[PDB]
RNA sequence: UAAUCUUAUACUUAAUUCUUAAGUAAUAUAUAAUAUAUAUAUAUAUUAUAUAUUAUAAGAGA
RNA sequence: UGCUGACAUGAGUAACGAAAAAAAGGUAUAAACCUUUUCACCUAAAACAUAAGGUUUAACUAUAAAAGUACGGCCCCUAAUUAAAUUAAAUAUAAAUAUAUUUAAGAUGGGAUAAUCUAUAUUAAUAUUUAUCUUAAAAUAUAUAAUUAUAUUAUAUAUUAUAUAUUUAUAUAAUAUAAACUAAUAAAGAUCAGGAAAAUUAAUGUAUACCGUAAUGUAGACCGACUCAGGUAUGUAAGUAGAGAAUAUGAAGGUGAAUUAGAUAAUUAAAGGGAAGGAACUCGGCAAAGAUAGCUCAUAAGUUAGUCAAUAAAGAGUAAUAAGAACAAAGUUGUACAACUGUUUACUAAAAACACCGCACUUUGCAGAAACGAUAAGUUUAAGUAUAAGGUGUGAACUCUGCUCCAUGCUUAAUAUAUAAAUAAAAUUAUUUAACGAUAAUUUAAUUAAAUUUAGGUAAAUAGCAGCCUUAUUAUGAGGGUUAUAAUGUAGCGAAAUUCCUUGGCCU
RNA sequence: UAUAUUAAUAAUGUUAUGAAUAAUUAUUAAUAAUAAUAAACUAAGUGAACUGAAACAUCUAAGUAACUUAAGGAUAAGAAAUCAACAGAGAUAUUAUGAGUAUUGGUGAGAGAAAAUAAUAAAGGUCUAAUAAGUAUUAUGUGAAAAAAAUGUAAGAAAAUAGGAUAACAAAUUCUAAGACUAAAUACUAUUAAUAAGUAUAGUAAGUACCGUAAGGGAA
């Protein structure tokens, strides 16, 4: 069993899971964009 | 138990109907094996299953394959009935709860024998894991070098006392039970 | 046991719907009077006065 | 073993990543690019269609063309599940939030019509899993209506000839390969008992939206830091052969590569052969070698009766006698451990460990026991009800499972028995006050728990199962007498995976 | 489906008997809608641990970090049921002295006021309450290292002839809880000006490249 390839993409989990909206709709999410838009970041999510 | 396609049943939960009423004489007609019926009607030492609580409440009590509970006595005054259920613990009953006559289907049900694993896992029963070959992290009973109880009473994986300890204890218990089911 | 707890399930006035108030009709309960039947008590019918429109049923219960 | 940068050293060393190349010409510029021919490799793929993914890598900017029928999404519908959403007072909650209910979302699934092509809008009105046998029917041949042997047996279409509506329709008859495969049909065996959700006539409509479409996809175009021998879903996968998707070949298609040319010492790897011997090797037959049909026969002891053992070993038939493709097929036995098929340390352990079916104990009567819940509401348990569910040990079955409650627990009963907080009112004492009083402590009085103790019970609960003495001529010790205890190791097994002394004694 | 209805008209074509029913266009009137909003500062809730004590358990770190909630340009506090001591002061906030003093501590580690006098400060006093009860107080459990005011459970007053304040009591003194408002000095952010024995690795790019599934990290 080789490691390593851990990574296995699918945009729509990838959506899902790390989308903007995701991040709008929770709380947490929300939190953390906050905080992203407060250190400047340009990518705030997938 | 006896019952096979073609039989006739009735049901006395509302009470006798002007049928059987306009044509004891009514009790032994009535209490014919399948039949469902209150308390109150089914005479003194009978056979029932389907054992209620109260007297609008569905029937809880002895359910499973040949399986059963017997009428011991009823109380008009109290408005109560007291049944033995399967266990053995005598009960006060609602004497107007509901009881079928006979006992439950498929007697023979205990005495299958699954074959193999895989019958257990079609059925729905992932594998138990015991204490003793658990880590002392995951339970009580494990560690120890070799196989080893580990001089530890026997236990669940959360402390409770395996072997005899009574887990409904003190203020919350039953209080319709008349007498206890049979010990060991 | 209206301590606790569990379970189940019409019209008329005044500020199209909404709410208040009055009286009336309908149902239920309590109290008083009259008539009838049975063994001072129980049941039925009629009249007057008062109250209501979270409930009812089941269970546990100081 | 400082941090950053730059540059050395090893060193022009190893390596250049499974590989078949050759010539001629494009080009008097080519080992590496393009073409042609030859040769080879993959071929139930290294082919052809696709899914997912991705720096568009593509046959490219003059770029991947859809009203719908062996076209997908979008849309309708819902599963698993999700939701600062939903209900003076849905419930719970230090806040966050959580629960229940509604509604909404949510494909991996379901979704009308169609080449004789097809019309989706609006309005109105009332389907687990497997199987297709046997019988029976008629057909074809042998023998003398009936027997024997052999195939055929539900559906799928063109042709010809009839009979009815009128060359277009309906029905009937006759003609017509084998082996696979498909769909749709029917009947039906087994227990493990098999999704959810979204009407029909009539009239009036319908100018048909958006997005996907390249190439790559067992890979140089994705996931592995690399153009990485790894990982990666589905369908076709020429014939010849075969039981077959095994194996050989390879029609077609694709490919022959960011390393070449020579040389082939020692040495290494991966192969081929080997005289005489045949385990003498070694910890150990590790490795290698070993297959005298694969079809049809036949096949023992033992045994839990299961061709379990068995694919038995040997052996036969067919074939072959000097041999002459690949692939399937690699002995027999004794013992230890574990019933068995399974599971396990992804990347050093696959086992004797886990699990198991069975066995036993125990808890809980359901407004239960168990678990989860800053901790609740509540949820699973369960749409179950003691033949059930949870917990514990043991681990199929045969023969069996002895004695012991001392201890730690659990369990039952005793006002046997202490102590915690919680209370009236009232007695001294102490402080203060000129006095009553005020403020502190302390002590009295009825009504006291669970706990503890005592006595049972409970060992397939946790656990335990002693030593000395010396008696039948010497020996052995059936016996005999003691101490200690809760009881004093029973059946069995025994230098055991348990035996230190130990390479115990004896046999093979 | 707001280049929408719904109605009222006007123009057009069709159906059935001048009037009625549907469709299309054009005016007039009527009907709803658009959260990207700071961060720091403040207040409240919950509240660690490393650490220190040369161990560690009370104690400490610390009501700190953190998470959560809510407000305003600031918030908080504020016109004595305050301090003081027989003399007196007169809201609050910040700083200096008082003072590392009183005080307190497994009397260890260590923690530590107030009065008073100075500044800074603004006009700093002023009713908005028919004067405050399950309140004060008590018991008990907790509760800013000293100094309380708070608080769960339950008992529970008094009218200015009264009530709060100190172990306790007696004297005295002082204040009036259970109703309220309040600039100003202060905090943080931004801007402008001025001063730099500050920065060119604290001198403008970039939260980019790149790393990670992600939170997040982060160059030259
Ligand atoms: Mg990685
Ligand atoms: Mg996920
Ligand atoms: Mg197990
Ligand atoms: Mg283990
Ligand atoms: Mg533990
Ligand atoms: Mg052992
Ligand atoms: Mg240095
Ligand atoms: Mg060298
Ligand atoms: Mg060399
Ligand atoms: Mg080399
Ligand atoms: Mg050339
Ligand atoms: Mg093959
Ligand atoms: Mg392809
Ligand atoms: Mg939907
Ligand atoms: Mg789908
Ligand atoms: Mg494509
Ligand atoms: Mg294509
Ligand atoms: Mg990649
Ligand atoms: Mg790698
Ligand atoms: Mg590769
Ligand atoms: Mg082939
Ligand atoms: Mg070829
Ligand atoms: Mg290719
Ligand atoms: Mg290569
Ligand atoms: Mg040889
Ligand atoms: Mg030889
Ligand atoms: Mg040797
Ligand atoms: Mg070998
Ligand atoms: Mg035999
Ligand atoms: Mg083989
Ligand atoms: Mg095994
Ligand atoms: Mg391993
Ligand atoms: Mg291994
Ligand atoms: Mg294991
Ligand atoms: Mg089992
Ligand atoms: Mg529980
Ligand atoms: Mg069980
Ligand atoms: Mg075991
Ligand atoms: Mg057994
Ligand atoms: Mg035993
Ligand atoms: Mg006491
Ligand atoms: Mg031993
Ligand atoms: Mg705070
Ligand atoms: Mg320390
Ligand atoms: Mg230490
Ligand atoms: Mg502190
Ligand atoms: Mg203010
Ligand atoms: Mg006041
Ligand atoms: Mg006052
Ligand atoms: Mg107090
Ligand atoms: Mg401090
Ligand atoms: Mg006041
Ligand atoms: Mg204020
Ligand atoms: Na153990």
């Amino acid at each position: 069993k080789s490691r390593g390839n851990t990574y296995q993409p699918s945009t729509l989990k990838r959506k899902r899971t790390f989308g903007f909206l995701a991040r709008a709709k929770s709380k947490q999410g929300s939190k953390i964009l906050k905080r992203r838009k407060l250190k400047g970041r340009w990518f705030l999510s997938h | 138990d006896g019952l096979r396609p073609g039989d006739v049943v009735e049901s006395f939960r509302r009470g006798i109907p002007q049928t059987l009423l306009n044509e004891a004489i009514l009790s032994v007609k009535t209490t014919q094996r399948g039949n469902c019926l209150p308390i109150s009607m089914i005479p003194i030492g009978t056979i029932i299953h389907n054992v209620g609580i109260t007297p609008v409440g569905p029937g809880k009590f002895c359910r499973s394959a040949g399986t059963y509970a017997r009428v011991l006595a009823k109380l008009p005054e109290k408005k109560k009935a007291i049944v033995r259920l399967q266990s053995g613990e005598h009960r006060y009953v609602s004497l107007e709860a509901v009881a079928t006559i006979g006992v439950v289907s498929n007697i023979d049900h205990q005495n299958r024998s699954l074959g193999k694993a895989g019958r257990s896992r079609w059925l729905g029963i992932r594998p138990t894991v015991r204490g003793v070959a658990m880590n002392k992290c995951d339970h009580p009973h494990g560690g120890g070098r070799g196989k080893s109880k580990s001089n530890k009473l026997s236990m669940s994986p959360w402390g409770q006392l395996a072997k005899g300890y009574k887990t409904r204890r003190g203020k919350n218990q039953n209080r319709m039970k008349v007498k206890d089911r049979p010990r060991g």
